[PDB]
């Protein structure tokens, strides 16, 4: 919720749930806006926006619990960045090495997903190459969701503890948290 | 146009369109729920089903 | 199109002298490699596998060529679907064919008969939604 | 709809009308209100109607709850079915579900076992152990996840399992799965031998290495792939029309790379060293249990009785050359699965470490503080068989690493002293390795700017040689220098970082 | 008329949703009304090759007609015409398969000789799949395979995503040496083909200039121009 | 339900209740059987009109269901094109792969370099 | 007789005719009864015997003969059988082969609109807004449990699932006989009853072959007993035949077979390698006989059975692979539904995850090692006892049927000396 | 139940009570080669024999009349003959049909398992331009299949392509046709009948059992004739039943080459053998070849005529010897000596595969530990 708020051209948090009616879930919803962006253009700032928002969870795990108390809980979030990831490097073409080459297109399925994915069957070095510009912006982005994390230590300790003794928060009231105990936004 | 039979069963008889045989078809649903329960899932994105 | 090599070598089936066979693949030997771009003999014949190249050049988007990933069948894919094809509306589209879709198992100890008198076989037990599937793909054949 | 709970209160009290009922109705309703999950209203109007025409040939005076529970499971089931007769396979098979059923209790983080029974009823089905239900979750108020919530709460004892103040992770708990399974096997070769194994306890080991392909695969909570960069191995691209999954173009050769296969096979066999020790020592404790069982009116005893009959039992030498049988022996092959000492062996070659133990600078090291960064970094201590010995020592060397740092090491300290909490939590861990003077050095006012820049600006590793192998990419030089060695490969894992 | 049934064959096998320069003089897209010079000499050059390697070739099936762009149609068209009472529906020689292999691959080595390596067209691809699918019925399937041996290697399950027609379940050395085989016969009908072709250079340049001239052209002027140039025989 | 980003730490009770409350609580006494039966193969004594699975066995009485199971079935659909793995990850015919992405790439820059060397020299324009 | 069914027809016409205690206890009313079991064990005879001990008329009706090409036909004559019954008061209705009528009413083709009209007049004139009421009985006969309509099945219908099935060892006392015809239905003894009147020979008729192929089965059947005879593991043999059956066409030997193991599922290690080598039996002893040129078609069976044998083996964790030993199977162990109640047929699913490429050469070269390894050794066991092999054979030639008491003498006098300490060590032993 | 054998003589004696009937007409043998046909097409048969009696403007001698009247009925019409312009075809559809009934002669000598030939047609009539008919044994002995049948079955069937092969000195299209019977045949030799040497005692871990022709359903009707199905289906026992199908576990690549393998030398010694064969008796086949190109129809009993008057001509000592020299194939047996532990003659094996803990116990216990 946090890296959400500080991310610039987000989505509004609508909710952020932890454990709700004694339910092991927990998630951080967002207002689904029909304005705006829809499908016109994908920014690869934006991209990347999402990509860090993504990565944010398990960043803030790592950084406040330790490593070895980092769960699957994540995996979603990290499935999301991935995506992302390899949506612009192979099939916008925003790596330098790859180049502009369509390997990856996007479809939508006529339940599970509501979409899939045409692949084309690359070689290893070309897989390699894509792989190794896949890796780089994931860490580039578990370092940015870390940074962003670190800017804001006073206001993520404030929405944690927020979170501990309330539960259920709303957007609004995570807007108020984040700026009366003092937010840097990107 | 030719195949190399890469990924499948050796000898795989016809199925019920062609013929009446439900043999690969019986396999071909556990091999549906091998697919679901240790990998890919029932949504993108979920670690196992 | 009014609509033989799998019967004889998997259901046994025969039923053909081995001289009329052997003629059958003479000829069809024959009109594979010759009879292509014949007058009248290798007009739209599907036999001819020179034809259905060239229907897929001038007609299909390139070939594609073999993956080098696990857990598919060739290429970036899985196994074909072998056999191939208020609250009324919401109960009709709740329970209707289900075809791709993921059989669920059973316990072991099987539900307690009501509970598996509700929630269709086709659902549960491999063979029933098999054996719809089956008769199915029969009826629009026939 | 079906009938609920409380319609199903609602139409066995109005059926219940003109019917004797022995003793309290209430209970006899609530009971049978319980076990009739299901059913309809005209099921339970000739359940009720099935009583009363009962208790007629059995010469009854009252409706009582053991025979309305007999047909409870008559008209579900059918007949009543005959016990197994007595054989020495019989025996083998008491002694198999013994067997399982102590591993079961002595599972960590399980749900209360409810009854261990040798007899049951339908046609396929044998000996069984069952967990308690709903019904009884209710009465002892408990979360309908609790199964769920097992591993993070400490402190506490299910059946013969206690938990300390060191929670179970996902991984912990998982794996503890696989002993279970596994003992039924491990019963039949310690005490008969190789040939001992039977049909009986197969079909256990075909699932075992699903839970550990999970466990160490699927469910990201692996400390080998923890260190990793945040990358997603296991990708499948969507469904498709007609139901074609599509693996992740960029997986080529990551599952043979990662050395899956490898990890599964290491936690799978430190499982099964586990479960032979089990057996080993708990072999009075399962031979008393079959007894019992065998011995029983209805060869059905309760998870308290089997509770206490593992209690009571004294834990028998795992020595002693064969465990009832022989060449199980080889269940002294010592442990292995402690952290600490390991560490201690890493430390060790640090000069000027000095390490007391629950007592170049000196830095007087505690066991308390090694615990501690351990449990932040690696996660657990007594998980290294099960994890590996590879990544045993990539733990080891990281947590030297930290503590080799005295910043790093009071930061891990106290962030593991807020996870613990209790009434020592210092609130909040401190800053991220941030301090004060770099989260000063960029709010909106000095600096600041370099958060503008995109991602590639972030990017901290840069390689121009790109490796024709996945693993060269993901971990780094020392990662592949202590792995490797599980990878499913040929003769490239020579050709492969730190070349000879 | 048996040339423009053919063609109109082929063109209803090659239009049939978006289709593509094999229908060539249309107005639309892919298809440029006047057939270009370099189109046309390529044309005429595969075309001169076919047919002139088809009449060094002994006991072949002789030609009555060469045609260059019939129905307006980006390639040509060499009517042959089978001796049925030579060799039934039934019999295939392995002499007729490698003088069709060399025929087949004639063309495109004629336009590689006198275009260039890198202005050779997409026209000789069906040829040259022909020419791979003899080599290929001759080492998989006939067993004419000197490695390879008498043995059944081909299960068609064309049953009708790549579209494969023909389908092996052998394994990869089997196919490999298999493969082998089919690319050094391939390789011996290319090296024939451009051996017929380099000996008979004048001729095939008489022919290509002959079918640029007259559109159309008949067996017997074929043999005039290929015997009054010189021509080789294999 | 549909939100398709939910946090699940973990999944220990899909295998309690999908891995042993449903299979490994339980245990199936039908594993295996003689394999010399009175009427051949146990497809045989199975399409039979004689209960043979009954069968009264005195050597007290009773008539003890001996039964014989289904046969299991293997379904093996592995990959067996595996051609090199020492050097690169290669199947058997990827041999088409290298000469098209050296084609495609240098192509789509050689064009992409023609096209900025052009515009290049009209900016004002 | 008749099962356990007996009481539950006691209780049907004792509420039918003299109510008493049932109305002093607060019962009011069974409604209807279906015998679930095979045909031939007097379905109709029980509720012809209840209608007479309850002093009620009986009409034979069908639920084929409902089935009219006629619409409305069929509910029709449903609701004119249940007038005459209501006006007749009391009687009971008898409705027989209820799966070809009531089975799962989805719809489709031209053939089952008027069938969906007969299932859906029966459920309405078996429950329905009250109009009968009363002491009215009606009976269904299926051969299946739970094939019906989920209305028909309720109980509320038909609330009484009365089981009958074929008779057991007392049953057949009342209808050392029981021993020989054990495990057949009513009809199929009165069958033997009358082909014997006709004439314990009628038992062995209901439960052509020359020179060469009676040899090749006398060796066949000849190797296998004396494999199982020698071999400590597998079963005493029951008895021994070549006398080919109408879908048996090789001859059979018999084994004893093994209550414990039966009921319990142990089936050892030791015993599935023992089975494996009784498998090859057949193919080792006809191979050393009539020669390795004279090998027949006559085991393809007996490989296959062998094979399911190894694989069985290398799937259950039984194996000497390290990786393999006693961790894991092939893989995934799904399971599906089959056909009777309690029954479950085993799926392995193996895909690149559970096993390697190295690992799949590994286990195939294991079954290999496996199958031919047994093979030899079964060689090996009949060449050292070939003596008794071919007394085996001359004795089966000469008699068609021999038991097991005779196969026991003849490997005990014509045996070989290791062999025979190996039997005698592990003899007594129930093995587990 | 159609009638057989005996019944089939007395069908035959019912419909030739009225006809004079030669001594040369096996009755018998007639009945026996006519396998599951009724009175309502034997009686077809009787009368186009007695109509083509009756056009041939004789009385019914000869067994000629007889075997037209059965063909016209078996292989139903007459198309027109072969061709006597080029000398491709009447060669061709002579010398398969001329092998084919030599290798039937000379497997018939020494073995004897191969039943003796009826007639060799090459006039087509229907569906087909040449046949071979063999005068089909008394049943029980198709109701097993034999190791040394089967060897037998697959050199009969390379017989007819590789006869083409030498009679013209060329391979042509003739052998597809053989070699896809062969291929089978020997599939079903080496996997589901265990009749090899594969593993060492010829199981193999993988058998492709066939299936019932229940599953078949469109079940064409060619009816009456039963060809090589009399002696395929009768031996195989199919499966009928999906829930006791046992299939296997398909085997991997390395253990598939060494099947292959396997498969490939069976069709090498089988194929050596015709070849060997049919180059020794050379002289016999093309006085054959002559007689068969000259009379059209012909019996086995004038081609066993025409066979011993034409024997082998003892040692060729050379020049003729250099026939059976080069008569051996050059297929490639991958698994034939040292190539039979675990490379198998592959270079790249070791590249892909990462040695199998089975190999690695081959090469440690058995080798560098002798």
């Amino acid at each position: 919720a946090l890296l959400a708020y500080i991310t610039p051209d987000y989505e509004e948090i609508a909710r952020v749930s932890v454990c709700p009616l004694n339910v092991l879930t927990g998630f951080t919803l967002f207002v689904e806006d029909e304005d705006k962006n829809v499908n016109a253009i994908l920014t690869r700032s934006e991209l990347e926006g999402r990509m860090v928002v993504h990565l944010a969870g398990r960043c803030a795990e790592k950084l406040v619990m330790g490593e070895g108390q980092m769960t699957g809980m994540g995996s979603p979030d990290l499935f999301h960045a991935n995506l992302i990831a390899r949506e612009m490097i192979m099939s916008m073409g925003m790596g330098r090495r790859t180049g502009p080459i369509d390997l990856l297109r996007v479809a939508a399925t006529s339940d599970g997903d509501p979409f899939y994915y045409h692949t084309t069957d690359m070689s290893t070095e070309q897989a390699r190459v894509a792989l190794a510009e896949v890796v780089e912006l994931l860490d580039a982005a578990e370092a940015k969701a870390m940074y962003g994390l670190a800017i804001n230590w006073r206001a993520l300790q404030a929405l944690t503890q927020a979170l501990l003794d309330r539960g259920t928060i709303t957007g609004k009231e995570v807007a108020h948290i984040l700026e009366s105990n003092g937010v840097i936004h990107f | 146009l030719l195949s190399f039979a890469d990924g499948n069963i050796l000898d795989e008889p016809p199925s019920p369109p062609f013929s009446s045989l439900l043999i690969p078809a019986k396999r071909f649903e556990n091999y549906k729920r091998f697919f679901r329960d240790t990998l890919t899932g029932d949504k993108m994105g979920q670690r196992k089903s | 199109r009014r609509p033989g090599s799998f019967k004889e070598d998997f259901f046994g089936s025969q039923r053909d002298e081995v001289h009329e066979k052997n003629q059958v693949v003479y000829q069809l030997t024959r009109h594979a490699i010759t009879h292509y771009k014949k007058p009248f003999k290798g007009d739209y014949s599907l036999a001819i596998p020179t034809n259905l190249y060239v229907t897929d050049l001038f007609l299909k988007l390139p070939t594609q060529s073999i993956s080098n990933l696990t857990n598919v069948e060739n290429h970036n894919l899985s196994i074909k679907n072998k056999i191939q094809h208020f609250s009324v509306l919401l109960l009709k589209e709740e329970k209707r064919l289900k075809p791709n879709k993921i059989v669920e198992e059973l316990p072991w100890t099987s539900l307690p008969g009501e509970q598996l008198a509700t929630k269709p076989r086709t659902s549960y037990s491999v063979r029933a939604k098999v054996a719809m599937l089956a008769e199915l793909s029969l009826s629009n054949l026939s | 709809p079906q009938p609920g709970p409380s319609a199903r209160m609602a139409i066995l009290r109005y059926h219940a009308k003109g019917k004797p009922l022995e003793g309290d109705g209430q209970r006899l309703l609530l009971k049978t209100a319980e076990a009739t999950q299901g059913w309809s209203a005209a099921a339970l109007a000739n359940l009720m109607n099935e009583a009363a025409i009962l208790t007629v040939r059995r010469n009854v005076p009252a409706i009582s709850l053991p025979m309305v529970l007999e047909l409870v499971e008559g008209l579900n089931w059918g007949e009543q079915a005959p016990r197994i007769p007595d054989s020495e396979a019989k025996d083998r098979l008491a002694l198999i579900t013994a067997a399982k059923a102590v591993a079961f209790a002595l599972t960590p983080g399980l749900e209360p076992i409810k009854s261990v029974t040798m007899w049951s009823g339908r046609r396929g089905l044998g000996p069984s152990v069952d967990f308690i239900a709903m019904e009884d979750k209710a009465a002892m108020d408990m979360h309908p996840e609790e199964t769920e919530l097992m591993g993070w709460r400490t402190n506490f004892k299910t059946n013969a399992a206690v938990v300390g103040d060191e929670p179970l992770g996902e991984f912990a708990h998982v794996a503890g799965l696989l002993v279970p399974l596994y003992a039924g096997r491990a019963a039949e070769v310690a005490l008969f031998g190789k040939d001992g194994a039977s049909l009986a306890t197969a079909q256990p080991l075909a699932d075992c290495f699903e839970i550990a392909y999970y466990c160490v695969r699927n469910s990201q909570v692996h400390p080998r792939f923890k260190s990793l960069p945040p990358l997603h191995t296991t990708m499948w691209l969507g469904r498709d029309d007609a139901g074609r999954w599509r693996r992740d173009p960029l997986a080529i050769g990551f599952d043979e790379e990662l050395g899956y296969h490898k990890l599964t096979l290491t936690l799978l066999k430190a499982s099964w060293r586990r479960a032979l020790r089990l057996v080993a020592q708990r072999r009075s404790a399962i031979t008393k249990v079959a007894a019992e069982m065998l011995a029983a009116p209805e060869e059905k005893i309760t998870g308290a009785r089997l509770v206490e009959i593992i209690e009571s039992t004294p834990l028998d030498d795992l020595g002693g050359e064969g465990l009832d049988g022989a060449a199980a022996a080889a269940v002294v092959e010592e442990a292995g699965n402690e952290f600490l000492p390991l560490l201690k062996e890493v430390l060790g070659q640090v000069p000027g470490i000095i390490l007391t133990g629950e007592s170049a600078t000196e830095l007087r090291l505690d066991d308390a503080t090694l615990a501690a960064v351990s449990r932040t970094l690696m996660g657990r201590l007594d998980v290294v068989d099960l994890i590996g010995r590879n990544t045993a020592v990539e733990a080891a060397e990281r947590v030297r690493d930290a503590l080799l740092h005295p910043e790093t090491r009071e930061r891990l300290l106290a962030m593991r002293r807020w996870v613990e909490g209790g009434p020592g939590a210092p609130e909040f861990p401190p800053s991220p390795l941030s301090p004060e003077q770099t989260a000063a050095m960029s709010p909106s006012g000095p600096l600041y700017g370099n958060l503008a820049l995109n991602l590639d600006w972030w990017r901290r590793r840069q390689d121009n040689v790109i490796s024709w192998s996945a693993m060269e990419i993901l971990m780094s030089r020392r990662q592949v220098d202590l792995y490797k060695q599980d990878a499913d490969m040929t003769e490239g894992a020579i050709a492969k970082l730190g070349t000879p | 008329a048996m040339e423009n049934k053919t063609m109109e064959a082929t063109l209803e096998a090659s239009t049939a949703g978006d289709g593509g320069g094999l229908v060539g003089g249309e107005g639309v897209e892919g298809s440029p009304d006047p057939i270009p010079p370099q189109l046309r000499r390529a044309v005429s050059v595969y075309e001169a090759g076919k047919a002139l390697l088809a009449y060094i070739t002994p006991d072949y099936e002789e030609i009555a007609r060469v045609s260059v762009c019939p129905l307006n149609v980006l390639t040509g068209f060499t009517l042959f015409v089978e001796d049925e009472d030579k060799n039934v529906n039934a019999i295939l020689t392995r002499s007729e398969l490698e003088g069709r292999m060399v025929v087949h691959l004639a063309g495109r080595c004629a336009e590689k000789l006198v275009m260039g390596e890198g202005q050779m067209t997409g026209m000789g691809s069906p040829d040259l799949f022909h020419a791979n699918l003899i080599a290929r019925e001759m080492i998989m399937s006939m067993g004419m395979g000197r490695r390879t041996g008498p043995i059944d290697l081909l299960r068609v399950a064309a049953t009708s995503d790549p579209f494969y027609y023909h389908t092996t379940d052998m394994s990869t050395e089997q196919a490999r040496v298999a493969l082998a085989e089919v690319v050094e016969l391939l390789d011996a009908a290319e090296a024939k083909a451009m051996y017929g072709l380099a000996i008979n250079w004048r001729a095939l340049q008489a022919l290509t200039q002959a079918l640029l001239d007259r559109g159309t052209i008949t067996g017997k002027e074929v043999a005039h121009i290929l015997e009054s140039n010189g021509v080789i025989h294999f | 339900s549909t939100n398709n980003l939910l946090q699940n730490p973990t999944n220990i009770n899909w295998y309690y209740q999908n891995r042993i409350l449903k299979r490994h609580g339980q245990y199936l006494t039908n594993q295996w059987w003689n394999g010399q039966l009175s009427e051949h193969n146990a497809e045989t004594v199975f399409l039979s009109d004689i209960d043979w699975r009954s069968s009264f066995i005195k050597n007290d009485g009773l008539d003890v269901l001996l039964d014989f199971p289904d046969t299991d079935q293997y379904y093996n659909p592995k990959r067996r094109r595996w051609l090199l793995n020492n050097g690169s990850w290669n199947f058997w015919f990827n041999f088409d792969k290298l000469y098209s992405e050296e084609i495609v790439t240098t192509w789509i820059l050689e064009s992409l370099i023609q096209t900025y060397k052009y515009l290049h020299k009209n900016t004002e324009l | 007789g008749n099962k356990q069914a007996k009481v539950e027809l006691m209780e049907v016409v004792d509420f039918f005719r003299t109510p008493e205690k049932f109305k002093a206890s607060g019962a009011r009313a069974p409604k209807g009864v279906l015998l679930v079991g095979p045909p031939g064990n007097g379905k109709t005879l029980m509720a012809r015997a209840v209608a007479g001990e309850s002093g009620v008329a009986f009409i034979s009706s069908s639920a084929a003969e409902f089935i009219e090409m006629y619409m409305g036909l069929g509910a029709a004559r449903v609701r004119d059988l249940f007038n005459t019954a209501r006006s007749v008061a009391p009687c009971i209705i008898f409705i027989d082969e209820l799966d070809a009528v009531g089975r799962q009413r989805q719809g489709g083709g031209r053939s089952n609109d008027e069938r969906d009209n007969t299932v859906n007049q029966l459920l309405t004139e078996m429950d329905g807004f009250e109009a009968e009421q009363q002491g009215i009985v009606v009976m269904g006969a299926t051969n299946r449990k739970d094939v019906l309509d989920a209305a028909l099945t309720r109980p509320g219908r038909f609330d009484r699932s009365i089981e009958v099935r074929r008779p057991d060892f007392q049953g057949r006392l009342e209808a050392s006989l029981a021993s020989l015809m054990g495990g057949m239905s009513g009809a199929q003894i009165a069958g033997v009853a009358n082909t014997a009147c006709f004439l314990t020979l009628a038992v062995e008729q209901a439960k052509f072959v020359g020179a060469g192929r009676k040899k090749r089965f006398a060796v066949m059947e000849a190797s296998i007993a004396l494999a199982a005879t020698l071999l400590p593991a597998i079963e005493p043999v029951e008895y021994a035949t070549i006398i080919p059956s109408t879908r048996s066409p090789l001859g059979r030997t018999v084994l004893k077979p093994h209550v414990g193991r039966y009921t319990t599922g142990v089936w050892t290690y030791r015993y599935l390698r023992e089975q494996l080598l009784v498998a090859l039996a057949g193919r080792a002893g006809e191979e050393l006989v009539l020669g390795r040129d004279e090998l027949s078609s006559l085991n393809q069976h007996r490989l296959q059975m062998a094979r399911q044998v190894a694989w069985k083996i290398m799937n259950s964790g039984m194996s000497s692979h390290p990786d393999y030993q006693h961790l894991r199977g092939l893989g995934s162990n799904y399971f599906d539904g089959s056909s009777e109640p309690g029954r479950f047929q085993q799926t392995t699913v193996v895909m690149d995850a559970n096993q390697t490429r190295s690992e799949a050469v590994d286990a195939d070269m294991e079954v290999e090692g496996l199958l031919n390894g047994g093979y030899k050794q079964v060689f090996e066991l009949l060449v050292r006892n070939r003596a008794a092999l071919d007394a085996l054979t001359e004795l089966l030639l000469e008699r068609e049927k021999i038991s097991g008491e005779e196969v026991v003498q003849v490997v005990e006098e014509l045996g070989h000396p290791e062999d025979l300490a190996r039997r005698a060590q592990w003899a007594g032993y129930e093995l587990l | 139940p159609k009638p057989d054998t005996e019944g089939r003589l007395e069908i035959l004696k019912l419909h030739l009570r009225n006809k004079q009937v030669a001594p040369d007409v096996d009755l018998l043998q007639l009945a026996r080669d006519l396998p599951g046909l009724v009175g309502a097409d034997l009686a077809n048969i009787v009368n186009e024999a007695a109509m083509t009696a009756v056009r041939s403007g004789r009385q019914q001698l000869t067994a000629r009349d007889i075997y037209a009247g059965v063909d016209r009925f078996t292989q139903g019409e007459v198309r027109p003959s072969l061709p006597t312009a080029h000398k491709l075809p009447v060669l061709c559809f002579a010398a398969k049909e001329i092998g084919i009934a030599l290798v039937a002669g000379e497997l018939r000598d020494r073995y004897g398992r191969v039943e003796l030939v009826e007639r060799v047609s090459i006039q087509p009539k229907g569906r087909a331009y040449s046949r071979t008919m063999f005068q089909r044994g008394t049943d029980e002995e198709y109701q097993l299949m034999t190791r040394g049948r089967l060897l037998d079955r697959i050199r009969l069937a390379l017989a007819g392509g590789f006869a083409v092969r030498t009679a013209l000195g060329e391979e042509t299209n003739f052998t597809a046709a053989d070699i896809k019977r062969a291929t089978r045949m020997a599939k079903k030799y080496v996997f589901y009948y265990g009749f090899s040497e594969a593993g060492g005692a010829g199981i193999t871990t993988w058998a492709n059992q066939p299936y019932s022709g229940d599953f078949v359903i469109g079940q064409q009707r060619a009816r009456k004739v039963v060809s090589t199905d009399a002696m395929d289906a009768f031996a195989d026992w199919p499966t009928v039943s999906e829930d006791f199908r046992f299939d296997a576990p398909s085997p991997s690549d390395v253990t598939w080459h060494r099947y292959t393998d396997e498969v490939r030398r069976v069709l090498k010694g089988c194929s050596e053998d015709v070849l060997g064969i049919l180059a020794e008796r050379q002289e016999a086949m093309w006085a054959g070849i002559k007689a068969l190109s000259d009379r059209k129809e012909l019996l086995g009993s004038e081609l066993r005529d025409i066979f011993d008057a034409h024997p082998a001509a003892t040692s060729r000592d050379r020049d003729a010897r250099a026939e059976l020299a080069a008569a051996k194939l050059d297929m490639t047996i991958f698994t034939e000596g040292a190539n039979s532990r675990w490379p198998y003659g592959i270079e790249w094996l070791d590249d892909a595969y990462p040695k199998p803990y089975w190999v690695q116990q081959q090469e440690a216990e058995a080798a560098e530990a002798q």
